[PDB]
């Protein structure tokens, strides 16, 4: 479809990579896996 | 064309007990120090495995069948595992699938292959050692698939030094898809009996949409033939120091805990013991 900008600190409703959510798109230090793109926390809600 | 083979020496298949091996990361979600309950298919703890080797000449090159997916480790020196094989009837009858690490690429073919009895590992190793000979199959009537991974050069050079490569490998099929994880490691100079104690997590590696059926594997070797091996096509060989166990799969629940980067430091199974079961209950 299309390629936007990307958008710091601010409330925006964003689809990362087909992902539809509303929330701050802050950036993030935390290490990844070269396999997955996904991020999760205790309650199980993407977080990263 | 192919031509039995003779000269084999018959060995009981060895049993040995599996530590802490087998486990993989099941989904493509990250998470970060938490202990995840997976319900999923695993190896189970301390169940054992088969034990195969090869040097008589210790020509081990058996049908294992495969049942919900396959845990294959291998302890090498100079990649004398080479190819795998899987179908049902391995005669053109039915479509079978066929991954070889020959010189060329990695080849993966889906085809209706007309796979002989016992298929020959022939890579006629000259002074240079490359292949020189394939007489894995015959012929495939009308195929489907065909991949070539990028192209690499390899040095088949027959390296006789000690055991520095630790494979471990598990094999999914669920739903038409075809599923490789994988791990390898550097084995330090040890004494070459079993697979040490640790632990180790299999990155998800390969992912194909073949949808077809599989329900017997056989793994292949690579023969070396010198001036050292006098004989005809199939009498004259070299193998080499290698040995290879195989396991099978079972779906039951582990208790994961993900380290404060990503990775599974520790896992429990919750089937075991009744220690095992009041840690699962207690997530602790
Ligand atoms: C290992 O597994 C085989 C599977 O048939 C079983 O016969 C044997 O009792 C198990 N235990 C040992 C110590 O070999
Ligand atoms: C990664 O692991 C090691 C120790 O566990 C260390 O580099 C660091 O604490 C971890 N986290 C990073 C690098 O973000």
């Amino acid at each position: 479809k299309k390629s936007t900008n990307l958008v710091k600190n601010k409330c925006v409703n964003f689809n990362f990579n087909g992902l539809k959510g509303t929330g701050v798109l802050t950036e993030s230090n935390k290490k990844f896996l070269p396999f997955q793109q996904f991020g999760r926390d205790i309650a199980d809600t993407t977080d990263a | 064309q192919c031509v039995n083979l003779t000269t084999r020496t018959q060995l009981p298949p060895a049993y040995t007990n599996s530590f802490t091996r087998g486990v993989y990361y099941p989904d493509k979600v990250f998470r970060s120090s938490v202990l995840h309950s997976t319900q999923d298919l695993f190896l189970p703890f301390f169940s054992n495995v088969t034990w195969f080797h090869v040097i008589t000449k210790r020509f081990d090159n058996p049908v294992l069948p495969f049942n919900d997916g396959v845990y294959f480790a291998s302890i090498e020196k100079s990649n004398i595992i080479r190819g795998w094989i899987f179908g049902t009837t391995l005669d053109s009858k039915t479509q079978s699938l066929l991954i070889v690490n020959n010189a060329t690429n990695v080849v993966i073919k889906v085809c209706e292959f007309q796979f002989c009895n016992d298929p020959f590992l022939d890579h006629k190793n000259n002074k240079s050692w490359m292949e020189s000979e394939f007489r894995v199959y015959s012929s495939a009537n009308n195929c489907t698939f065909e991949y070539v991974s990028q192209p690499f050069l390899m040095d088949l050079e027959g390296k006789q030094g000690n055991f520095k490569n630790l494979r471990e490998f598990v094999f999914k099929n669920i739903d038409g898809y075809f599923k490789i994880y994988s791990k390898h490691t550097p084995i330090i100079v040890r004494e070459p009996e079993d697979l040490p104690q640790g632990f180790s997590a299999l990155e998800p590696l390969v992912d194909l949409p073949i949808g077809i059926n599989i329900t017997r594997f056989q793994t292949l070797l690579a023969l070396h033939r010198s001036y050292l091996t006098p004989g005809d096509s199939s009498s004259g060989w070299t193998a080499g120091a290698a040995a290879y166990y195989v396991g099978y799969l079972q779906p039951r629940t582990f208790l994961l805990k993900y380290n404060e980067n990503g990775t599974i430091t520790d896992a429990v199974d919750c089937a075991l013991d009744p220690l095992s079961e009041t840690k699962c209950t207690l997530k602790s």
